[PDB]
């Protein structure tokens, strides 16, 4: 992830930013404690 | 006896050219380096990692 | 850069130029950041203090012998810098 820690109110939306090199985007995203799965599809870059 | 031999080699500094910046175009695992030198110029190129 | 004028035949350490005020550079930094004459562009006739970044006469100036101007360099690291002083000699 590009930030570390984010600051939190009540039964919001926040935005995080992340990097990764596989296709599949299969991981686990701590927010504040406890765990979370998150499942995606990641495409080619355009740049070489 | 002993003299000194003059004009002793000194540090300092002096100016050298700044060659024209290459036109770099991406293709895929590599890049193509368009040059453009008046004068023979060194351009040294390495790979980041263990060979 | 510089453009300095001196007399004819002064004296020894008399005034020509101050480098350091006219080209910005910091006066106490002069002996940190290493201000030394250039050792190509010397003459007999001109030295620099080190410490004030002044320039004054070192040997008397005789018109008919160095002559047409006179030039000297200054050196400076860290950053690297180099400026070029010339001197005009009346009659």
């Amino acid at each position: 992830l590009k930030e570390a820690t984010t600051h939190v109110t009540a039964t919001g939306s926040i935005t995080l930013h992340f990097s990764t090199s596989s296709p599949q985007a299969n991981f686990i995203v701590s927010l504040c404690g406890k765990k979370t799965t998150c499942n995606a599809e990641c495409k080619p870059p355009a740049d070489h | 006896g002993k003299l000194h031999i003059p004009f002793r080699l000194t540090p300092t500094v002096c100016p050298v050219p700044l060659a024209h910046t290459p036109t770099v175009t991406k293709w895929f695992k590599g890049i193509t380096l368009h040059l453009t030198a008046t004068r023979p110029t060194l351009l040294t190129t390495r790979k980041l990692g263990l060979r | 850069q510089l453009h300095y004028t001196v007399q004819e035949e002064q004296e020894h350490g008399t005034f020509v130029g101050n480098i350091a005020e006219d080209l910005g550079l910091d006066i106490t930094k002069l002996s940190a950041r290493g201000f030394q004459t250039v050792p190509n562009s010397r003459t007999p006739y001109l030295d620099l203090n080190l410490e004030t970044g002044v320039l004054y006469v070192n040997e008397k100036i005789d018109r008919e012998q160095i002559c047409c101007v006179l030039h000297l360099e200054v050196f400076l690291e860290n950053p690297l810098e180099l400026f070029q002083v010339e001197i005009e000699v009346l009659d």
